[PDB]
């Protein structure tokens, strides 16, 4: 299970300048590591709610699992992308 | 814009997990923001060794080498071998 | 700081 390539392409190409060009195998090796790291963090969430006995992984679980892990830089800008979704 | 990841597919993955039963509303949401923010940093430091290279391609062993290069990319050691 | 996230993850991709 992978997100779409069109999505991860658009999101790669955005990130590389102009003029550059972006392999096939380059785009689905990308889309191989999105779905890892969904599961890597998920993994992490999951153990720690299971060890708490609680039975939602709720959004504090995941960004608690990517600050632990080492994307505590992710946590303020999810958290902005959440607050102005639901507004 | 990031609200076009389908968060169906993205709470199919977590759902993936041996320890999964619930899943809030607001983590699908979350992680489709995470994945943006994560494809565009590994693919800046793939780029790194693309044009290292002398190259304007991205290519599969780039990335390969960013995610050695990068304590945070660890866990990607299987993935990209 | 990632290493027995990593392993545990190894195990569960094997299944």
């Amino acid at each position: 299970i992978y997100l779409p390539i069109a999505n991860v392409a658009r999101i790669m190409k955005n990130a590389i300048p102009q003029t550059g060009k972006i392999a096939k195998d380059a785009k689905e090796c990308v889309q191989e590591c999105v779905s890892e790291f969904i599961s890597f963090i998920t993994s992490e969430a999951s153990e720690r709610c299971h060890q708490e006995k609680r039975k939602t992984i709720n959004g504090e679980d995941i960004l608690f699992a990517m600050s632990t892990l080492g994307f505590d830089s992710y946590v303020e800008p999810l958290k902005l992308y959440l607050q102005k979704f639901r507004e | 814009r990031v609200q076009e990841l389908p968060l169906a597919r993205i709470k199919k993955i977590m759902k993936l997990d041996e320890d999964v039963k619930m899943i809030s509303a607001e983590a699908p949401v979350l992680f489709a923001k995470a994945a943006q923010i994560f494809i565009t940093e590994l693919t800046l430091r793939a780029w790194i060794h693309t044009e290292d290279n002398k190259r304007r391609t991205l290519q599969r062993n780039d990335i390969a080498m960013a995610i050695t290069k990068f304590d945070q990319f660890d866990f990607l050691i299987d993935i990209v071998p | 700081k990632q290493l027995h996230r990593i392993l545990k993850r190894r195990q569960a991709r094997a299944k």
